[PDB]
């Protein structure tokens, strides 16, 4: 008779992270639930980071455009910081235009029906001309870890940047001591996490709970050709419809083809649908050629 | 290669990196490929494993073993700076070197860099074993003092 | 290993082949000593 | 993105019946830690018995 | 005309009792198509060969249909109206032309085509030896045993297919 | 010229420059070599000249020597040491009359040091120059004894004389011992570029003399105001009380961007002003390799913790989180230079073209038509970036192996395939490609795509040097117009070019235009000349060796990262390999929840007794505080006053210092902007041997929440329970070396 | 495979060791003989070992086997001539 | 494993695009942009027959629009309901 922890009190304190409260708890499950989700949702938890930037004028990541005060490399950290929620969709391309003296925002992006930003005022890069304009666009995906680029493009304007998949930043619990509920020596577990408002803090510990759930799901509680037609586990009819041409053995039925098979009317309806729940298997009836018999592996001896 | 450290080895095995072990071992790779007869002519292993394809990986694994491999500090002073090791396959570019085989080798880990050599025939790996092997030389030869004291 | 060029061809076959096993042979370099001493007036051989 | 890899235990190399050694393979980076923790103090620390 | 054309077309070794103008528009119809691999107008590279001179031009296609792709060999009808409805739906009218190219794989790959072409040259000679004595009764010799086919080799560079069916 | 070409060609001291660090070329060309014609050699001699003579002092640096076969031959020149009017060498010192410290600086030689008698560099007096002891250490003839108070005849000038510039950046010098700071100063010289360089949190205040007295930055000539800043050029208008009465002026600064250094590194330049900017004479610009704001950063500065942590780094090693490496913060930028000559040999010359034999799609869809590859093409190792095949020779013609080779007018024909190929190991992308060619010879399409592009480019640049300069003229034309006759509707009626005929009698603003219009002729003819002979240098064939076609040079730019295999050190001697990149979640954490970034040993203070790097971890924790303290009260939204009050105090905080700043000054835009500077973290200066003592770094402890021991308890990451006696925490600014594992491997 | 420790206790000069094993695995491994002990997939190397290890192999029995299985040889060629 | 289990069960385009942004250059856009469209749905609602019976588009407009055709994403002689599709919803 274990008391069981149910969340009871988020406080979203800013609007980044959040402190997230368990109780009850016996004692020696403080340090262990917590120890547990801090590395759960440190190792693996659903972001939404960026893979690819095509800027429009740019070859290389090396180069330099001309009317912006950063290089093309800068943008692209820039562009790695960006903090983006999407919601219905695996992977999605976001468009970027702006044309005018000052600084590039993350509010420029122009919006999809579903992505969403979730801080407006990232500075990217800064124009500083009259008529010196950039024109992007981003490709922004799920993921789950750190995907760097030399791991995984094809024409010569792509530009991969690295992907940091990871939500969250700073995870700390703090166990302190329980009052009434009427009985002593019972602790609760104060999660303070620290998000970059991509995942939802309730839903951080809802996945957390499920994937280390689903880690002690461990613990918790042809020799179809070569035999006979007859020793099929299908009915004696399924075995006679292809034995009417004097087969007996599954290779003979494997020589021949099924077209060649259906232009007789020795098989029936039902037979078809045999021989169909026999060739779902794949090991015979795949449309091949044999010498007569036997192959190399059949040899005589 | 540069050494480092890795202190899960036991003092008879060395770690020795996937692509320092590919190109040590490419003939008894062909060997290998050619017995179980994935391919053809010689040719045809040299492009394999140029593109080093899924399949060279277990045939790498099944090459390391039982060969051990000679370690060696690049000054070489006494007989225990050069020991054999059984290899360990190590994701990276470092030699993964034992610590307490360390102190025979007079090597800290402050930029060193250690030279592997293959014993090739069989007698070559019998010596290794029976003679060079780390476990062997656990005794400075110079007095009775142990050289696998820990440092 | 490092220098007999008609040993180390058969090497590289009895690798490929499964068979471990060296022929010895000489070192060739021995053979360059052979030539810049036997180059000078002096008369270096090997005998029997 | 949820779909890890999940492990089953490969083999219980049993010494004498009060003593065992379980392995369990493979497990996704840096889980080995979090469930040999798990277990080792809710093992060590709170099991229901008598003495 | 680098009158080098008309020396490496006569080796003849491997090349007799065959069409040599057809062979000679086979290798044109080659060196044109790798013309058009190197080209963007995803079109017919029709090589137009002369017998008299020797030397041959290269055309392009326009090739009349009633759909769009294929777009830099795509025509019409109401396109046609412009030449008077004087084009049919689905012919191959060519109206453009190209020029040249140099490369030394250029000719490298003209004289692997022409080995080929040659070789054509190896294989055309069999074509019709079967069927220059009707349906004979011809004995054989199985050179290689492929899978489900027996290639055999007769004489004067003879060659023969047995179908395991 | 055959005598001064050996000699600045090959040369025992005309030696190759090693550029990989601003702080590597200011200290390879203040170099003393014994070596060299005239001097010993390595092998033969000796002991004596090996070791340092009591007249080193404030002359060649006692502890910058390399370490090796050659230690006190290859020393390096000190600070203030300048070099006599006959060649020996003299260091300045204050001639100390008979009572009073005079500030006259006096530049003494090596023998004239040893017959007078010198005052210690830090002797304490009390404001006036009187001696507060009487009795003071003192050097008479070679020898340190204790004199009398004034018997005294000198003082040196500043404490950081005896040392260096290679080991004067080092803090906390007088805390370690010499050898560990030898290896310290060495290392130093040896780091490598980052990709984005941060600053040292505890630095020593030479960091500017460095960066600004080396050339990799972009130091403002005349001051003024910022017209056009972008990543190529710079566009400084030149203040009025500045500049010259003729040619107008208007300064234009192109920088230097991603090109090949010595060592592969990528010697970059950064624009570090914004637009609209005031700049003083004497001032940075533009940021080079391994500078910020005119600073000097080498390495970058990470959390540190010294704790045994299960054996990973057991003699050396350094173990590193993977919040390292996802934060792309030693990630180095490196750049090879590959070559491709067309030589002239038998059969005739070679072919550059991409008709190339045994090859097929895979390898020719990555070059153009005409065989180099493209700007851009990210290359793997051992595909083809330039395509050559020379004559392979007809030797056996064959039916079809003689055939057509007449019907070709290229005599090849199959050729035999000797394309430059990347070489086996190493990524890429394509940066920039270089084609020369030797007069005479065609220039294929790609040599004339170059030669299109360069025209274009300098012709562009050029026609904007007249426009900007133009526009700086007539802007000086309107200057002179506001008196004396002022036109303000009739001004911009009529065509800009003619502003000198309006109603202005003879006076100096007629003059003026006239002598303005001399330079605007001038530019005229001047852009005229230039361009034909800008089109003819770039039009022109260059000379070339004996027997080539033309050499295509192709710039890969790989970026390494960080592995285990690595060599990181810090200031101190403290080297490694880095043994193991650990995940985030098994770093030893404090009951906040940050986790450190790198964990050392702690058992190689005791025997190599470099203390000096605790109290730099201690000095930098404490630098860190004081920044989380300002982005705490930046966060929150607060008001300039709270950040005005915090951040004086965190500037007064001391004994008898010489900073006494003061933020009444600042008008509450600057505090916002230098707030915005100070938020990671706040950059410490703590000179030579006049440092910061230890209860300053307790009392600037206190002013951050932090602990006064330095120490905080640490979590495990692990276990998740406790490490015992709490450990030391702090900020270490540590240096990637560039001696990397795969160039070693 | 660790250690050679009884490798030696059985044969005492521990180079006669290195002899006695690499002619068992040349007869192991060229001449297609089977092991006398069950592997787990080891090298013909270890394998030796181990057959010197179980007492089953030295020198002395090598020789044995040797004479005995070329008098064999012989021997059928002689009653295949005779 | 099942403590620790009880112990979580309470937690667990060618055609919305305009004519002028086509790739050919401003008079192929403004041979359509001279019967009031600007976008190339509009087009695509429009027969090419009826198209070729106005004199407002030139002999080089309309090697431009087969040019344009040559994709298949506009001009393909379909009907719309006035602008919108399915995927094109308000929202």
């Amino acid at each position: 008779e274990f008391l069981k922890p149910r969340l009871v009190d988020i406080e979203q304190v800013s609007s980044t992270h959040a402190k997230v409260t368990l109780e009850p708890l016996e004692r020696g499950f403080g340090h262990t639930l917590g120890n547990a989700l801090r590395r759960i949702l440190l190792s693996s938890m659903p972001g939404c980071a960026v893979t690819e930037v095509e800027i429009d004028g740019v070859l290389h990541e090396y180069s330099t455009k001309e009317g912006v005060q950063e290089d093309i490399l800068e943008i692209l950290l820039n562009l790695k910081g960006l903090a983006v929620r999407v919601q219905g969709k695996d992977e999605v391309i976001l468009t970027l235009n702006k044309s005018g003296i000052g600084p590039v925002t993350a509010a420029d992006i122009t919006h999809d029906g579903d992505v969403e930003i979730v801080k407006p005022q990232h500075v990217i890069c800064h124009l500083t001309d009259e008529n010196a304009s950039i024109s992007m666009r981003i490709k922004v995906q799920r993921g789950r870890g750190y995907v760097p680029a030399s791991t995984r493009e094809r024409p010569i304007g792509r530009l991969l940047v690295d992907a940091c998949y990871s939500p969250v930043e700073r995870i700390a619990y703090n166990v302190e001591a329980a009052r009434v509920e009427q009985r002593t020596d019972l602790d609760k577990l104060v999660i303070e996490m620290e998000t970059n408002g991509t995942i939802d803090p309730e839903e951080a510990i809802r996945r957390a709970a499920t994937i280390l759930a689903e880690q002690l799901e461990a613990f918790v509680d042809d020799p179809i050709l070569l035999r006979p037609v007859d020793d099929l586990e299908l009915t004696v009819r399924s075995a006679n419809c292809l034995k009417a041409e004097a087969i007996h053995y599954i290779g003979d039925l494997v020589q021949r083809t099924e077209v060649e098979l259906l232009k007789t009317p020795n098989l029936g309806k039902k037979s078809l649908t045999e021989i169909k729940d026999v060739l779902a298997s794949r090991g015979l009836s795949l449309g091949m050629r044999l010498e007569n018999w036997p192959p190399a592996s059949i040899a005589d001896e | 290669s540069v050494i480092t450290v890795g202190p899960y080895l036991r003092l008879h095995q060395c770690g020795l990196p996937k692509k320092m072990a590919l190109e040590l071992f490419k003939p008894f790779i062909y060997g290998k490929l050619e017995l179980r007869g994935l391919a053809t002519t010689i040719k045809a292993a040299k492009k394999m494993v140029e593109r080093e394809e899924a399949v060279v990986w277990d045939i790498l694994d099944e090459v390391i073993r039982e060969h051990p491999v000679l370690l060696n500090r690049a000054p070489t002073l006494h007989r225990l700076g050069i020991q054999a090791f059984e290899p360990v396959l190590i994701e990276g570019k470092a030699i993964q070197l034992h610590p307490l085989v360390c102190a025979a080798y007079n090597a800290d880990f402050d930029g060193d860099q250690m030279a592997v050599h293959v014993p090739l025939t069989l007698e070559a790996q019998l010596e290794a074993r029976a003679l060079m092997m780390s476990t062997n030389n656990i005794l400075s030869p110079a007095n009775g003092e142990p050289i696998i004291v820990p440092s | 290993k490092s220098d007999d060029v008609n040993g180390r061809t058969k090497m590289y076959k009895n690798i490929v082949d499964g068979n471990h096993q060296m022929e010895p042979g000489m070192p060739e370099s021995f053979n360059v000593l052979l030539k810049e001493i036997r180059s000078l007036g002096i008369n270096i051989e090997l005998e029997d | 993105v949820t779909e890890f890899l999940k492990p089953r235990l490969v083999d219980i190399e049993q010494v004498s019946s009060t003593h065992a050694k379980v392995t369990l393979e493979p497990l996704e980076r840096g889980f080995g830690h979090t469930l040999g923790n798990a277990l080792r103090r809710i093992l060590l620390s709170s099991m229901p018995g008598c003495a | 005309m680098n009158k080098e054309i008309l020396a490496v077309v006569e080796a003849v070794s491997n090349e007799k009792a065959l069409p040599r103008e057809k062979i000679f528009e086979a290798l044109e119809s080659a060196l044109a198509t790798a013309t058009k691999k190197k080209y963007e107008q995803e079109i017919d590279v029709r090589v137009q060969i002369d017998r008299k001179s020797g030397d041959f031009d290269t055309f392009r296609r326009w090739l009349v249909v009633d759909e769009v792709t294929q777009p830099t060999k795509e025509i019409t009808l109401e396109a046609a109206r412009y030449e008077d409805e004087s084009l049919n739906l689905g012919d191959y009218v060519e109206d453009q032309i190209e020029s040249v190219t140099f490369d030394r794989i250029t000719t490298q790959t003209a004289k692997q085509v022409i080995v080929q072409k040659v070789r054509e040259a190896e294989r055309a000679m069999v074509v019709d030896q079967f069927r220059e004595h009707e349906g004979e009764i011809i004995t054989g010799v199985v050179k290689k045993v492929n899978r489900d086919n027996i290639s055999l080799d007769l004489g004067n560079n003879a060659e023969a297919v047995i179908l395991r069916e | 010229s055959a005598a001064v070409k050996e000699f600045f060609g090959s040369s025992q001291l005309s030696q190759f420059m090693d550029q990989n660090n601003p702080l590597s070329e200011i200290t390879h060309k203040r170099r003393i070599s014994a070596l060299g014609p005239g001097g010993l050699t390595r092998e033969r001699a000796g002991f004596e000249v090996r070791d340092v003579h009591p007249t080193h002092y404030g002359r060649v640096c006692p502890i910058e020597t390399p370490e090796g076969p050659n230690i006190g031959l290859i020393n390096s020149l000190s600070v203030y040491a300048q070099t006599n009017e006959y060649g020996f060498l003299e260091t300045p010192y204050r001639k100390v009359t008979d009572g009073v410290v005079t500030d006259e600086i006096h530049y003494l030689s090596a023998i004239e040091e040893g017959n007078y008698v010198i005052a210690q560099a830090n002797s304490n007096l009390d404001e006036e120059g009187h001696f507060v002891e009487d009795l003071v250490t003192c050097r008479s003839k070679g020898e340190s004894s204790l004199f009398s108070r004034d018997q005294v005849d000198y003082m040196d000038v500043s404490t950081q004389q005896v040392v260096s510039v290679g080991a004067s950046l080092i803090p906390f010098l007088e805390h370690d011992d010499a050898n560990r700071a030898l290896m310290g100063a060495n290392m130093q010289r040896q780091a490598v570029p980052t990709l984005r360089a941060d600053k040292p949190l505890v630095g020593t205040g030479m960091e500017r003399a460095v960066a600004v007295d080396s050339g990799v930055t972009a130091v403002a000539k005349r001051g003024g105001v910022v017209q056009y800043v972008d990543a190529s050029r710079i566009v400084i208008k030149v203040n009025e009380d500045e500049m010259y009465p003729g040619e107008a002026g208007i300064d234009i600064y192109n920088l230097t961007k991603y090109t090949r250094s010595n060592q592969n590194t990528c010697i970059n330049q950064m624009p570090c002003v914004s637009l609209g900017e005031p700049v003083e004479r004497g001032d940075v610009l533009a940021d080079g390799p391994s500078t910020d704001l005119g600073e000097l950063a080498l390495g970058q500065n990470m959390r540190v913790a010294f704790m045994p942590w299960n054996g990973y780094n057991f003699e050396d090693s350094i173990l590193v989180s993977e919040r390292v490496v996802q934060e792309d913060r030693f990630t180095t930028i490196h750049i090879q230079e590959l070559a491709c000559v067309s030589r002239d040999t038998k059969l005739g010359p070679e072919e550059i073209t991409a008709d190339i034999p045994n090859v097929g799609e895979a390898a020719l869809s990555k070059l153009d038509e005409s065989g180099i590859v493209y700007i851009g093409a990210e290359v793997t190792g051992g595909d083809i970036l330039v395509g050559k095949v020379t004559p392979k020779g007809e030797t056996q013609l064959t039916p079809e192996e003689k055939l057509l080779r007449a019907i070709f007018g290229e005599k090849a024909s199959d050729v035999k395939d000797s394309s430059l190929r990347v070489p086996n190991g190493v990524s890429g992308t394509v940066i920039d490609v270089q084609v020369f060619t030797r007069d005479g010879v065609e220039k294929d399409k790609r040599a004339l795509e170059i030669e299109e592009m360069q025209l274009k480019q300098a012709k562009k640049d050029l026609s904007e040097e007249l426009q900007i300069l133009e526009a700086g003229l007539f802007s000086r034309i309107r200057a002179v117009l506001v008196a004396g006759g002022v036109e303000a509707e009739k001004l911009d009626k009529l065509p800009r070019d003619r502003w000198l005929e309006l109603g202005l009698t003879d006076e100096e603003k007629q003059n003026q235009l006239e002598q303005l219009a001399e330079q605007y002729d001038e530019l005229k003819h001047e852009f005229e000349k230039k361009l034909e002979a800008k089109r003819r240098k770039i039009t022109q064939g260059d000379d070339l060796a004996p027997g080539v076609l033309k050499i295509v040079k192709v710039y890969l730019a790989v970026k390494r990262r960080i592995q285990p295999g690595d060599k990181m050190a810090g200031r101190h001697g403290n080297k490694g390999v880095i043994s193991k990149i650990n995940p985030i979640e098994d770093m030893p954490y404090d009951e906040n929840g940050t986790p450190v970034d790198i964990v050392l040993n702690p058992l190689g203070v005791p025997s190599r007794m470099n203390i000096g790097q605790i109290l730099e971890t201690h000095l930098g924790m404490a630098a860190k505080g004081i920044g989380d303290k300002i982005n705490a009260m930046l966060k929150q939204q607060q008001e300039v006053a709270k950040l005005r009050e915090f951040i004086q105090r965190a500037y007064d905080l001391g004994a008898d210092v010489r900073q006494k700043v003061d933020l009444s000054t600042f008008s509450d835009e600057e505090v916002m902007r230098l707030a915005e500077n100070l938020r990671k973290g706040m950059p410490i200066a703590t000179p030579v041997f006049d440092g910061a003592k230890e209860a300053e770094i307790k009392e600037l402890l206190k002013l951050g929440d932090l602990p006064t021991s330095g120490q905080i308890r640490l979590y495990d990451g692990r276990t998740g329970e406790q490490f015992e006696r709490p450990v030391t925490v702090g900020y270490m600014y540590m240096l990637k070396l560039n001696h990397l594992v795969d160039d070693k491997m | 495979r660790v250690t050679v420790q009884d490798a030696v206790e059985k044969i005492g000069n521990r180079f006669d060791l290195v002899l006695v094993a690499a002619r068992r695995a040349r007869q192991m491994q060229v001449g297609g003989k089977d092991p006398l002990v069950p592997e787990e997939n080891d090298k013909t190397t270890v394998i030796a070992l181990r057959e010197i290890e179980e007492g089953l192999i030295n020198n002395q029995i090598l020789d044995v086997r040797e004479r005995q299985e070329q008098q064999e040889q012989e021997a059928a060629e002689l009653q295949a001539v005779t």
